[PDB]
């Protein structure tokens, strides 16, 4: 049996007064066959 | 019921939205165990390890990608907390298959599989499989593929 | 770490 579920939070929608932050970063990354991005 | 959920194990181990009935998230956040739901046991329909996609009740059903123009906002579902959503400029993880669009916000593990939108609401994709770089700063993919 |  699973011992895991889901549960519905919230509309999927865009908030016009979100804070915004972050950077625009670029990075050479490769993607493994196990699905873990590596750094080059 | 179309929307963003949250997947839980009481603790959240990851969240996902419906969308046309199809349940979409990463695939570490349950590794293909099924999901219990108002509507009964939803099963895995597809999922790739290498794309760490996984999607419930039938195919992959968001079609629509950063268009490498705007800002995004990430639908921040963090445990033990109601959602909000924060904006960002993405950059790029650069790869030989094409860039993939990249944030850099970091929120708990809770959080993999919080949906990113672009400014009409659609989903372009999913938080939480990335890089650490050297300075210890997270940068998330936002993680898509075709429907 | 690489995930959430």
């Amino acid at each position: 049996e699973t011992d895991m579920w889901i549960e519905r939070t919230a509309d999927i929608t865009w908030e016009s007064d979100a804070e915004i932050t972050g950077s625009s970063e670029r990075v050479d990354v490769r993607l493994d066959d196990d699905g873990n991005f590596q750094l080059m | 019921t179309t929307g963003v959920y949250r997947i839980m194990t009481s603790y959240q181990a990851g969240a996902g939205v419906m969308v046309e009935g199809v349940f979409h998230t990463l695939w570490h956040t349950t590794k293909g165990a099924a999901l219990m739901s108002g509507e009964g046991r939803l099963d895995p329909y597809w999922g790739s390890v290498k794309e760490d996609r996984l999607c419930y009740g039938g195919p992959w059903k968001l079609q629509h990608k950063w268009n490498g123009h705007d800002e995004v906002q990430m639908i921040v579902v963090e445990p033990g907390k109601n959602v909000k959503n924060v904006q960002t400029k993405p950059g790029v993880f650069k790869t030989p298959e094409g860039e993939i669009g990249a944030v850099t916000l970091d929120y708990p593990t809770g959080t993999s599989g919080s949906p990113i939108v672009d400014k009409n609401g659609d989903v372009i994709g999913l938080y939480g499989n990335g890089v650490i770089m050297p300075n210890g700063s997270y940068i998330s993919a936002i993680v898509q593929g075709e429907r | 770490l690489k995930r959430r």
